[PDB]
This record gives C-alpha cells, structure tokens and sequence, in this order.
C-alpha cells in the first residue's frame, strides 16, 4: 500500500483521527480537539520509518487552500467545526423542548 | 401561540422559504437559457477561472 | 502554383460544411431552449397574482 | 398512544435500516461488475498468444482494479460509518415498541 | 540517408514539441514537471488516488 | 556500453539505422506500456465514478 491507500485504510479504520497526504507525499494526521485531549503519542515500525513530529493547533480560521496539503487537512479541520456547531444546536434545541414542556406544565 | 394580529411571523416565514424558491429557480432558468453552469463568479469560483482559460 | 493557392485560399475562406451544420443546429437547439425558458419567466408575475386574490 | 408513538419511531428506524443495507448493497453491486472485469482479464491473459509484455498490461489494469476494490471497501459510508471495510460488525435494528425487538444485520 | 535523417530530425523536434507544449488549461503533462498528483476522489479528507505521467 | 535515445538516432548510415530501429523499439514500448498505465487509471476512475454516483 502506497501512502494514498494508507491514508485511506487508516481512515477507513479508525474514526477518532483523519489521515491525509501532501504535496510531497508526508501523512498528516488530525486530531480533533472535541475528541481529543492532550498530545497524540505515536508509534511502531512504521511510525519510526515515517516519522512524526509535533502535533500544531489549528482552527477555521488557520485553514490556507492554496495547497493540497492545506485543502485535504481544511476538510477535516471543518468536519471538526460542523460537529462542533451541530453539537451546539442539539444542546439549544433539547432546551427549546425543555422549556416547551416548562411552557405547558406552568399553564396547568 | 397567543393568536396575534400585528405580527404574522407563520407568513414571515412562508415568503422567506418562497424568496429562496424563487431565487432558486431564477439561478436554474438562467442556466438553461445560455447552456451554462457557470454563468458568473458566483456558481464556481475557481470553476470559472479554469473553464476560462481552457 | 494556381492549384495550391486555390486550395489554401479555401483553407481561410472557405466554408466547412462539417462544422458549420453542427454549429446551426446547436443554435437552433440554442434558441428552442430560450423560447422554453421565456415562455415559463413570463408566467412569473402571474404567481404575484395568487396572494392579493 | 405510547404504542403509536413507539411504532413510529420502530418505522424510522427500519426505514434507517432499509437505507444502511441499501448504500452498502449498492457498492456491492460495483464490486461485482469489477470482479467481472478483472475476470475477462485473467481469461484474457491466459491466452498462449500473449507474450511477457501484453501479461504485464494485464496485470497493470488488474492491479490497477485490485486497488479500486479496497478503495470502495474503506470509503464507503453511512455519513461517516463505514459499512464495507469490515468495522461495521452486527448490528441490532430496533423495529419495535417494546424493548427487545431488533434484527441482526452483519455483512462480511 | 541525408534525405531520410533529416525527416527523422524534424520527428525527432516533433516529439519534443508534442511532449513540451501539451498542456491542461498551462499545465503542461508530458514535459516530465507534472509528477505525481493527488486526485480527490471521495467525499472525505484522505481518500485520493495517486496519478502520475512519466 | 554508451547510452542511446531517439535523440541520439542518426540514421545517415547503415549502423546508425539498425540501432535506430531497435532504439525506437523500445521507445515504443516505454510510450504503450504508460498509455496502458493511464487506460487503467481511466478505467479505475470510470468504475469510482459508477459507485460514487450509486
């Protein structure tokens, strides 16, 4: 498996981190920071032959498409965002429910 | 609800979801006449330089 | 002399039958779609006519 | 009226169900018209006519096929959940109004 | 043999013009600087298929 | 051993001529075997193109 299929079969495999290939061919892992916390501590055979250096913050706002790289990390950077704000709006709509039935019983 | 008069936010609404379908179809009736999905910079950003310069 | 200047001559002035067919008939297409279009865009106003009756 | 509104939620949800089978099923139905293709292939490569470089192209697009059909069993997904790579397992379909009334569904 | 080289010359420069100016909307393929590209072909981060023209 | 390519193909004599027909023959097969290469990523990608549709 070449690093495009690796990048594929390590997706494929696990949901919590997101792997994607760059111009010049160098795995880029996400870790989302809703779903993790702290630094990610890799290894194995293949994390020594690769190699992996330190984990940088990004966000929306640090997202550049001008490379691949940039745009193939942006689109996990902004499936972090959407669950993000999607997780917002449950929390909203389960209140707007809460008062709701608040609504009624006090009319009672 | 406490049934309103001055204020009718149920057609608010009505005639916001009809300016999108309006709008929505004025996009699609434009495309059809001139044949293109790209008639401006709007429909495809990038789409429109690259078709431009094939 | 003469032959192969007749036939350049019909190289930049002469029609070609091939593409020029193709290009008349997607205009004819071409405007069948507008006529189709506008004749839809005209009953636009005609849904304003629902609301106040 | 607490059965109503359970049977309700038991057709969303086998209706949930309907469409995790129909996504899956319907990459299967790619796979089979690879493996078809791969197939006239191979019957095509073992041809006495074919000398050492006409094997090669052969295997060129069987290769080629061969990693198209582990791309289909990584990517394909019900909005994120991966239903052909093998992580999805059995799991249980509540069609019910009362607890305890689900369907297995696994697939290889 | 001078009146077959110097047909075969003109091939020869044939060849380099076919392979230095077929482009994509500028960018060139077979000129040797495309390499080996990512083509994003799924609708997740990750899932491209490399492609590359010698 | 000194390295030859179409470039180097000068057929103004006979030795020139017969390497010149073995040197193109290998170029034929550098040029088939990637034009192979490339109908088996179109034909990868017509594939995806089925399923991603499906």
């Amino acid at each position: 498996d070449d690093l495009e299929e690796l990048a594929t079969y390590i997706n494929g495999q696990t949901e919590d981190v997101k792997a994607s290939v760059g111009e010049d061919g160098k795995l880029q892992l996400f870790a989302s920071s809703q779903k993790v916390n702290g630094d990610v501590t890799i290894g194995g055979g293949l994390g020594g032959e690769i190699g992996f250096d330190a984990g940088r913050n990004v966000t929306v706002a640090d997202v550049n498409v001008s490379t691949v790289a940039g745009s193939q990390e942006a689109v996990s950077i902004l499936d972090g965002a959407l669950k993000a704000v999607d997780s917002q709006r449950a929390s909203l709509g389960a209140f707007q429910n809460r008062f709701g039935h608040a609504i009624s019983n006090l009319d009672n | 609800m406490a049934i309103n008069v001055n204020t009718n936010v149920s057609a608010m609404t009505a005639q916001r979801y009809l300016n999108g379908a309006a709008d929505g179809m004025q996009k699609s009736m434009e495309r059809l006449s001139s044949g293109y999905k790209i008639n401006s910079a709007r429909d495809d950003a990038a789409g429109l330089q690259i078709s431009n310069r094939l | 002399v003469n032959e192969n200047v007749n036939a350049s001559r019909s190289r930049i002035r002469d029609t070609d039958y091939a593409r020029e067919t193709t290009a008349m008939t997607k205009a004819q297409i071409l405007q069948q779609a507008s006529t189709s279009v506008l004749a839809q865009a005209k009953q636009s106003p005609s849904a304003a006519l629902s609301l106040l009756g | 009226t607490s059965q109503s509104r359970g049977l309700d939620m038991a057709v969303k949800n086998a209706n949930d169900g309907i469409s995790i089978a129909q996504t899956a099923e319907g990459a299967m139905n790619e796979t089979t018209n690879i493996l078809q293709r791969m197939r006239d292939l191979a019957l095509q490569s073992s041809n006495g006519s074919n000398s050492s470089s006409e094997r090669r192209a052969i295997q060129e697009e069987v290769s080629a096929l061969n990693d198209e059909l582990n791309r289909i069993a990584e990517t394909t997904s019900f909005g994120g959940n991966k239903l052909l790579n093998g992580s999805f397992g059995s799991k249980s379909f509540q069609i019910g109004a009362d607890s305890g009334e689900a369907v297995m569904l696994s697939m290889g």
